[PDB]
RNA sequence: ACCCACUCGGCACCUUACGAGAAAUCAAAGUCUUUGGGUUCUGGGGGGAGUAUGGUCGCAAGGCUGAAACUUAAAGGAAUUGACGGAAGGGCACCACCAGGAGUGGAGCCUGCGGCUUAAUUUGACCAACACGGGGAAACUCACCAGGUCCAGACACAAUAAGGAUUGACAGAUUGAGAGCUCUUUCUUGAUUUUGUGGGUGGUGGUGCAUGGCCGUUCUUAGUUGGUGGAGUGAUUUGUCUGCUUAAUUGCGAUAACGAACGAGACCUUAACCUACUAAAUAGUGGUGCUAGCAUUUGCUGGUUAUCCACUUCUUAGAGGGACUAUCGGUUUCAAGCCGAUGGAAGUUUGAGGCAAUAACAGGUCUGUGAUGCCCUUAGACGUUCUGGGCCGCACGCGCGCUACACUGACGGAGCCAGCGAGUCUAACCUUGGCCGAGAGGUCUUGGUAAUCUUGUGAAACUCCGUCGUGCUGGGGAUAGAGCAUUGUAAUUAUUGCUCUUCAACGAGGAAUUCCUAGUAAGCGCAAGUCAUCAGCUUGCGUUGAUUACGUCCCUGCCCUUUGUACACAC
């Protein structure tokens, strides 16, 4: 058994790096010349995806992260 | 033969040497007429009893009583 | 003429070397480093080469005399050990032959090997490879091929980093895939990681011609080796041998050897005997013993320590016994032994195995190993996983095999007997019985972790009665079509089983060539290994059971001795 050099007819395919989004959190939170503080995003009504879990936004739903759960708005 | 598996031990070990492996077999035979298990003695060993011989006498008696 | 004793001269011979020699050997080849009696001739590593040239003799053939250039590290002598011999002698082996039996090689098929083909058809091996790698591969196995994941990147350092080094993911695209593989919008997680450099880790990657271990073979033979002594300058030799004997370097013996060791034998396992011991409801047997069935002078049975009492012939297994060639006859030179008969369960080492020396082979294995050196590779992996394919492909050649060619048979019915095994709660193993089904199978239970049940494994050849009737025929069952089941995630390139249908070659097989001497060959099945399924394979087991020969060295080889050798990589 001879071994020959290894020729690929396909390129190659790079490997995912994490999405770098600087100080995401901001933008879940907003508040008010009083101080009043209040969340951009509804959370998960499952028990176990967390108080702040903070739901995605996507095109037509919405998407946990944690539970991989997916609600919609007109619920 | 049999007294190979009674009186002969072996053992075999690999030895990692920088240039390969060496092997080791050290086989030992043990004394038959120690140990206290099987048989004392090679099967093909014969030992006689000296017979203790006397002299003959010539007058017979009795030891009565 | 002969005999005896001398003597001179001669051809020689035998023993031994005090001596000589490199030794073979030598009475000269001695009186030679303690080197000198007289004298002639010849040689100076091997070839080129007794060649060229000149001279000379010869009728000629040729004789005598006789270089150089050039080339080369040995050539050569005598012995030692081995190996070999179409050398000799003595033994031996059915992996030899003889007398034979059963075959194989011829047919179809199964299976391995080469070749061809291919994306790959992974690979090792060529008496001592080729149903071998326990290699009966759907996935796995897997090592190959087309692709797709992951790091299972220890540890250290530098860099980045909670103002987030990094992880995962719903849906769609994409993809063989409902792999967030990677994208498309964004959530989660949180120093566990990531990047680079060193270092590791794995590899059925290479190298068995770097190795360990194991295995095979030389070699199934009887062979092998120290000590001290003897011979030789020595390598080495003797011991370890003429003869007889033995399966045997087994012994009787002989003996410059003596005493030893290994191997052989002894030993161990298994098979055969024991009316003798110890017993047994997980083995059996008996009891007008108990109970009950059938047929009538009583036989065959069913439940029997769980419905009893005895016993151990059969079965089992512990302890033992038994054969030691015993007795007798013959024969050898007493002896070692050998032959025959008797007795005996057994008289080939009682049968068969297990174990098995020294020295080896570039024998096989890196693809058994977290045995392993070195080299190669190490994130687009040769690591590890997933899907699919391949290992099985087909003008052809070879090896091991299965089924056959029929009447010493095929088919049908009936009869009807083994031994060696194995089996589940660390879960679906061995399965009796009942029911359904033509079958294969399905289903409800049941017993068995087993001398208890499967199982008396009611196996198959075999026996009886019948059909067939010498016709490639009801011999043979290859190939092919259709359907029904089982195993499994998956059965197509048919896993296997079952039913119906098609019904090929083959009429006993050239040259050749294998195995075997008694419960053996051969026929016949069964269990186990493999294993989810698949046994035309192997490892064992039993049932039926011949012919032929108790020999030889013709062939092929083996052992020992002598002998020759220009061989030692060893004809």
């Amino acid at each position: 058994k001879k071994r020959k050099k290894k020729v690929y007819t396909t390129p190659k395919k790079i490997k995912h790096k994490h999405k770098k989004v600087k100080l995401a959190v901001l933008s879940y939170y907003k508040v008010d010349a009083e101080g009043k503080v209040t969340k951009l995003r509804r959370e998960c009504s499952n028990p176990t995806c967390g108080a702040g879990v903070f739901l995605a936004n996507h095109k037509d739903r919405l998407y946990c992260g944690k539970c991989h759960s997916v609600y919609k708005v007109n619920a | 033969g049999q007294p190979v598996n009674d009186f002969i031990d072996t053992a075999t070990r690999h030895v990692l040497m920088r240039q390969g492996v060496l092997g080791i077999k050290v086989k030992i035979m043990r004394d038959p007429a120690k140990s206290r298990t099987g048989p004392k003695a090679l099967p093909d060993a014969v030992t006689i009893i000296e017979p203790k011989e006397e002299e003959p006498i010539l007058a017979p008696s009795v030891k009565d009583y």
